[PDB]
């Protein structure tokens, strides 16, 4: 049943020793827990940190066997209008808990596509009704809370996941799925992560895919590469160099080969080319200022689509003269 | 009839003004089984909507001209009646989603979707035909859909190719989405040239007697036309009438108000530089927009107009085409359009003086 | 019997070309049962839409099909009531019973698809109704998600779903998909003809094969039994022919700024499309060796403006002069 | 304030019996008090309709089980939630009625 | 062109409730009707394809291909004399359903009130005028309904359409008059007490079944007929709509020997007859409206 499950939920923590990255935040809710004093949390941070999986994981903990009638749990899925707000959560907070697990849990996952009349009336309902229930509030962008639903949370933030984490869980899943992965294959996987575990395991499941023979063969660089349709880390400096230091023509018909050999788009090259020049020692201070100006400007037009080779020929005029203030 | 309608061709053999075009409509037209979406764009005037009507006549006979009016009814998310005339015909249909406005959409999803679920069975004919099976829906100006219609369309034209097939006039495609116009074989219908137009008119005024003084009068009727065949067919009737049918050497050509109204704009423009002519100036646009004139054309036509005055230098010029597209480009991406007709002016006299 | 663009529609996952990343990965599904989450994005007519339907054939059968997919398209409503009503109840459906045919001749997969195509028109809040949905019955219910621009969906909902980028259809990875087409239509063309149909189809195998169909049904109505050139294909394609190109370039040379406007207004009138123009303008100036690195460099950025201002929707007559105009001081 | 007190004869109250909290000590001379929103009280009044006994049933932990048994017939079991009651004077305001 | 007929009700009250039938079921199909008055059957031809002045957007914007083909034989007026110049005399015509259908109820009434007068039918000189007059029992009542005069190139376009036998199942409807004639006129009738529901699944299956299947609800609906059904003469389906069915219905009611010819997914047949003693038969002919 677990097998025929996507990795981004067979893989899903189900105890709070399985989630990686936050320490901190688990070292705390923990000892919460151990005291039995857990006051309104709030959770916040990008996706696909572990914001859910830690909060369900702390409701099994609690709550053991009895998840099912000691929490109740409303997502942007179900409405959770001004309505909603006054019948159900109130009633929920108000009844009893059956003298089972002392104080109920109502999760609010999901919480800044709630409106603004819900997030008011919830205030003196989290504050009138804590000596039986509290509240978990889960967001990813906290400009769509209300200050004082703000005020009455804890706030916990869930960085970005850092590399040894990623380690870590890569590790097990390839202990589970029997594969193998080799460090270079790892470290692409990483850098492409950009501190999300979803896009390891949606990666991950790709490339073991991809292999004619998910056994005694190994997951390289160039298997990730061709998986995910991410260009080498060798194109990018080649397209770059040939861009700073060829002619017009040459630069042009690089960058157009290399798009060519592997289909490679546009966008992920301005990235890595931005990447690659971020670390850059430059001297002028107005180099920078027009290379992000206008990639940005190119970046947002791809968002909306054009013709691809003048948005390319726009790159490396863009990169070619913001270079001339350099020298 | 006004003799824009009256001398219409109503057949693919009384084209007279493309014979490139024509060969292309026969060719597409030999076997109309296979027919894909068409999307013909062109200048205004040119003869696309007759072209289409002309190749649904080769198509499905004669017959396709018999049209009546099915007044529609349609219905939003907050309930409100919203209106859309329908010209129908046995073998096709001729809607205007833009005169609905920005509720394009939910006609678009519902009476596309109504006609493209219909498989037009009629008598047996489950096989195939080369008529009667599949419809044709003609959607005149295609680039006044808000980006939405044209999203439901994508997969409407693509799923429900074998019971319904999409012919759209529009002009200058840019507003159309790549996915559109990727689903559609693009048709191009060039404008007639002078000697064609002059032509046309010789021919009309042939069939009805205005007794032609000298043949230069039709040309000049063609070269302020800028290649609408439809609006020098209206001065044609124009100084026809106002001449009690009698065209003479002398004979002025007669313009359009608005666009009087804009040279005088333009000259206003060029003669007094300053905040309260810029007020009177915003006066004059009210009074345009107050006509259902769109604003696109307002800048058009004021910006052509404002570079063939004589007294303007290359630098004058090379600067009020730039401000044309920067507040072309605005009005594209806005909601109120007497915002950039004031700065796209003000702008320009700030740079004349 | 039909168009060519419908009648070569890939009907299963191997007659899917130059799309091996993800048809390969597809593949693999057919016999697991760990089919993801799915976001399918990529240029217009790259075969996103006939990759799924394949799949779900494959996967299913025409009789299995009836009941295991939803498919949501920007031809129906699609907001924030139909999203937390009719998909929720559709993925908390239970997985119908697969019949003994369909057990014994399809994989018969236990869970349903929701195919919601034209995704990047779906409002945000639609979407953010929708990550819960997908992660509560994933083992019940998978979601694909098909769009042309990725960024249109929310992060929260492209993170769930798997990243699958169909490229660009050139000359390079569909040349042979348009010779088997041309083969099996007995169309008779000339050597650089169907690579010169899938340059001008810039990324698209569906607008080449409707250029194709188009150059076919004038050559079997000319009666004269000849090859079709490339001329006929970039005139029925609406490529300005190349004199005119150079009268425009030499126009521009002189810099005069009333020549170039009176050109530019008896050109307006032939029809030509003006992101077709500056696109063969960018060729004839970025290739050319006669022009300087600091040329390149400024009539770069002209022509990505002028394009950007065009995919707007603005008036192709005044954003085309200005940018000769532009050129004409460079 | 409003009361509605069931008659103590046997044909309307055939059975009360209140215990220590384990089912089984039957004391006198106190009162168990319940506290319930009407919302949920109303969902057994369309069972009571059809209802020739209706059995009443409270426990320590605050589950009010109203057993409902038809005339064979339908039998309907509907437990209920008691509420928190965090202001304790209405509690002192009950047993004031009562004893009123 | 000479076209006089005259009807009296009394003596027969059978033929007038077969015209009667027609009179109303082309009224309330389309508007206007062709009566062809050939020498010996009066065809009353209810058609998109052709009509002249109801072939406006018939199967255009409402998938309106209902064709209604009857025959009405020259026994059941009093008089038939027919004269033209045309092959067996043939008199096409079109006019209106509405001032005919309100003439005839007028009649009915008329009748209804004690009379025994006949109705005269004459044509009174291509467009012109039927001369419909009656009285009552000496009030004079005179309707000079319009009429045409559709010519005999229009009129051979007119054919009736040509249904194979290869997979048709015919199955034979209980009389209305029998004991299963009301339980299965209200099987037929039950689909209609859902306001919103569009197309209807027949189903035959071979003593044959008879199953209503509608899959336009949240629920799957199957309306069944356990009853006894004939087959004059696999499972042969069809998708109609609920109009098509509900004239059929009608039909039903007003007729005896009822036949269900359903063709699998191609077309479904109401072949309705009146076996006076030569026999009235009235055809409607139903398209497929979804596939299968
Ligand atoms: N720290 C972690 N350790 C292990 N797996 C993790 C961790 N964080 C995320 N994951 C995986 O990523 C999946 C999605 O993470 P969730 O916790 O469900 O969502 P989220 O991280 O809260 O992000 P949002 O805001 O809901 S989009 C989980 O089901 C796990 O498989
Ligand atoms: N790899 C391919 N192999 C064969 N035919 C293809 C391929 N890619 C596209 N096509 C053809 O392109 C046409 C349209 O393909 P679709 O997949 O339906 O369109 P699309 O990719 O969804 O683009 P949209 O709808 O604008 S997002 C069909 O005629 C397909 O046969
Ligand atoms: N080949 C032609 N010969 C004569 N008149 C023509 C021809 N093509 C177009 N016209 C005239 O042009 C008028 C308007 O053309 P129209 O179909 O409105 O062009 P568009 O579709 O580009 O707006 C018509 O009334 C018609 O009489
Ligand atoms: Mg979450
Ligand atoms: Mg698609």
């Amino acid at each position: 049943s677990k097998e025929n499950l996507p990795w981004v939920e067979k893989y899903r923590p189900e105890t709070l020793d399985e989630v990686y990255g936050q320490n901190e935040v688990i070292t705390t809710v923990r000892k919460f827990v151990d005291e039995g004093k857990l006051p309104h949390l709030l959770f916040y941070g990008p996706p696909g940190t572990g914001k859910t999986s830690t909060i369900v994981a702390l409701a099994r903990e609690i709550y053991g066997k009895n998840y099912s009638n000691m929490v109740l749990e409303l997502n942007a899925s179900d409405d959770r209008g001004i309505d909603v707000v006054r019948n159900q959560i109130k009633d929920f907070a108000s009844t009893r808990q059956i003298f089972s697990k002392g104080f109920k849990l109502i999760i609010l996952d999901e919480a800044d596509a709630m409106t603004n009349a819900a997030q008011n009336a919830l205030r003196r309902v989290i504050e009138r009704y804590t000596k039986n229930t509290r509240f978990c509030v889960l967001a990813n962008y906290a400009h769509k809370l209300t200050p004082a639903l703000l005020s009455r949370c804890t706030r916990f933030r869930f960085q970005p996941l850092p590399q040894e984490a990623i380690e870590r869980r890569i590790a097990n899943v390839l202990v589970h799925e029997k594969l193998k992965l080799s460090p270079n294959a790892e470290k692409a996987l990483i850098e492409l992560s950009n501190g999300d575990m979803r896009r390891v395991l949606n990666v991950l499941q790709s490339c073991k895919a991809t292999l004619d023979n998910p056994d005694e063969d190994e997951i390289s660089d160039d298997v990730i590469y061709e998986c995910c349709g991410a260009p080498r880390p060798s194109d990018l400096k080649a397209v770059l160099k040939s861009i700073l230091e060829d002619d017009w023509g040459t630069a042009h018909y690089t960058l157009n080969k290399v798009r060519s050999a592997k289909g490679l788009a546009l966008i992920d090259l301005i990235e890595g080319i931005v990447k690659i020049l971020e670390d850059y020692e430059l001297q002028n201070e107005e180099t920078r200022v027009h290379l992000l100006t206008k990639l940005a400007d190119i970046e947002y037009s791809i968002s909306k689509g054009g013709n691809d080779q003048i948005q390319g020929s726009a790159v490396i005029g863009a990169i070619k003269a913001s270079f001339e203030n350099e020298t | 009839s006004l003799w824009v309608d009256k001398y219409r061709p109503k057949s693919l053999n009384a084209l007279s003004h493309n014979e490139e075009l024509t060969n292309f409509l026969k060719s597409l037209s030999d076997q109309p089984r296979d027919l894909p979406h068409l999307l013909l764009y062109g200048p205004n005037g040119t003869g696309k909507k007759t072209r289409c009507m002309a190749l649904l006549e080769s198509i499905f006979g004669p017959g396709v001209y018999r049209l009546k009016i099915d007044v529609r009814q349609f219905v939003t998310a907050s309930n409100r009646k919203l209106e859309l005339n329908v010209v129908s015909s046995p073998y096709h249909l001729e809607i205007t989603p833009s005169d609905m406005g920005n509720n394009d959409r939910i006609v678009i999803q519902e009476l596309l979707k109504e006609v493209a679920q219909m498989e037009q069975v009629d008598f047996q004919d489950s096989k195939d035909g080369l008529a009667h099976r599949y419809k044709c829906v003609i959607i005149n100006e295609a680039n006044s859909l808000t980006k939405d219609a044209q999203a439901a369309l994508r997969r409407t034209m693509e799923k429900y190719s074998k019971n319904i097939r999409l012919i759209m006039v529009c002009d200058s495609m840019s507003p159309i989405i790549a996915p559109i116009k990727s689903r559609c074989l693009l048709i191009r219908c060039p404008a007639p040239s002078d000697s064609e137009i002059s032509t046309i008119l010789s021919d009309v005024v042939t069939n009805e007697r205005i007794q032609l003084e000298t043949k230069d009068i039709l040309k000049r009727i063609a070269q302020a036309s800028n290649g609408n065949l439809r609006v020098s067919l209206l001065m044609l009737e124009s100084m026809a009438l106002n001449n009690e049918l009698a065209l003479k050497s002398s004979s002025p050509i007669i313009k359009p108000d608005w666009i009087i109204v804009i040279h005088k704009l333009t000259r206003k423009i060029v003669k007094e530089r300053s905040v309260n002519s810029l007020i009177e100036c915003r006066a004059v646009l009210y009074d345009l927009l107050a006509h259902c004139i769109p604003a696109n054309i307002i800048l058009k036509e004021l910006t052509f107009s404002l570079l063939d005055v004589e007294t303007l230098n290359t630098t004058n010029k090379s600067s009020i085409i730039e401000y044309s597209s920067v507040f072309d480009e605005r009005l594209s991406l806005g909601n109120k359009a007497i915002f950039h007709l004031e700065g796209f002016i003000a702008k320009v006299m700030c740079c004349l003086d | 019997q039909q168009p060519w663009v419908e009648k070569y529609r890939p009907k299963n996952l191997d007659e899917v070309t130059a799309q091996d990343h993800a048809v390969t990965v597809l593949k693999k599904t057919l016999k697991s049962a760990n089919l993801p989450h799915m976001l399918f994005y990529g240029p217009p007519g790259t075969g996103k839409t006939s990759t799924i339907l394949a799949l779900t054939k494959e996967l299913y059968g025409p009789d299995l099909m009836k009941s295991r997919i939803l498919e949501l398209n920007a031809s129906d409503e699609r907001g924030i009531s139909i999203v937390r009503e009719k998909v929720k109840n559709f993925a908390r459906l239970t997985v119908s019973k697969p019949s003994k045919h369909d057990l014994e001749n399809y994989p018969c997969p236990p869970y349903k698809i929701i195919i919601l195509d034209e995704a990047d028109s779906m409002t945000a809040d639609a979407q953010s109704a929708l990550r819960r949905t997908m992660e509560t019955y994933s083992g019940v219910t998978r979601f694909c998600l098909i769009c042309n621009y990725v960024t249109r969906i929310i992060d929260p909902l492209a993170s769930r779903c798997s990243k699958f980028r169909f490229k660009a259809l050139d000359a390079s990875n569909a040349i042979d998909r348009l010779r088997f087409i041309s083969e099996q239509e007995n169309v008779k063309c000339d050597d650089g003809v169907l690579e010169r149909i899938l340059d001008i189809s810039a990324g698209d195998l569906r607008r080449g094969i409707t250029l194709l169909q188009s150059a076919s049904k004038g050559a079997q109505y000319l009666g004269d039994g000849k090859n079709i050139t490339s001329t006929q294909v970039e005139e029925l394609a609406g490529v300005v022919p190349h004199d005119i190109l150079i009268e425009i370039v030499e126009k521009v040379k002189s810099g005069d700024f009333d020549e170039i406007k009176k050109y530019v207004n008896t050109f307006m009138k032939s029809g030509w499309s003006a992101a077709s123009v500056v696109n063969q303008l960018h060729e004839y100036y970025i290739t050319n060796d006669n022009f300087d690195t600091n040329f390149k460099n400024q009539i770069s950025w002209l022509l990505f403006t002028t394009d950007s201002r065009l995919n707007n929707g603005t008036n192709e007559h005044i954003q085309l002069l200005n940018l000769l105009v532009k050129i004409s001081q460079l | 304030f409003s009361k509605i007190k069931l008659p103590s004869n046997r044909s309307i109250l055939e059975k009360l019996q209140v215990f220590d909290g384990d089912s089984t000590t039957v004391i006198d001379g106190f009162a168990v008090i319940g506290f319930f929103d009407f919302t949920s009280f109303d969902k057994i009044r369309k069972s009571t309709k059809i209802a020739s006994k209706v059995l009443f049933r409270m426990d320590v932990h605050g589950v009010l089980s109203v057993n409902i048994l038809s005339q064979p017939g339908i039998v309907i079991e509907v437990c209920m939630l008691e509420k928190e009651s965090i202001d304790e004077a209405a509690q002192t305001e009950i047993e004031l009625l009562m004893e009123t | 062109m000479k076209l006089k007929l005259i009807v009296n009700g009394c003596e027969a009250p059978d033929d007038y409730k077969l015209l009667r039938t027609t009179i109303n079921t082309v009224a309330s199909l389309r508007k206007t009707a062709i009566l062809r008055f050939n020498s010996e059957r009066l065809t009353i031809i209810s058609t998109p394809k052709s009509s002249l002045n109801s072939s406006n957007n018939g199967t255009i914007l409402r998938g309106d291909t209902g064709q209604l083909w009857c025959t009405i034989p020259h026994d059941v007026f009093r008089l038939y004399t027919v004269i033209s110049a045309r092959e067996l005399n043939t008199i096409t015509m079109e006019c209106n359903c509405d001032s005919l259908l309100s003439v005839f109820k007028r009649y009915d009434r008329v009748m209804n009130q004690g009379s025994s007068s006949n109705m005269t039918i004459k044509l009174q000189s291509p467009i012109c005028a039927l001369g419909i007059t009656f009285e009552e029992i000496v009030i004079m009542h005179s309707f000079k309904v319009p009429v045409k005069l559709l010519f005999r190139a229009q009129d051979t376009r007119i054919q009736e359409p040509m249904i194979n036998y290869i997979q048709l199942m015919m199955y034979k409807l209980p009389p209305i008059s029998g004991e299963f004639g009301s339980a299965f006129h209200g099987f037929i009738r039950r689909v209609e007490r859902y306001s919103n529901v569009n197309h209807i699944h027949l189903m035959g299956v071979k003593d044959v079944e008879l199953k209503i299947i509608v899959n336009e609800l949240d629920w799957h609906l199957e309306i069944c007929w356990n009853g006894p059904l004939d087959s004059v003469i696999s499972t042969h389906e069809v998708i109609i709509r609920c109009k098509d069915w509900k004239v059929c219905s009608k039909l039903y009611a007003a007729f005896e020997e009822v036949v269900l010819a359903i063709s699998h997914d191609e077309s479904c047949v109401f072949h309705c007859s009146l076996d006076r003693g030569e026999r009235g038969q009235i055809i409607y002919y139903i398209a497929r409206s979804k596939g299968l």
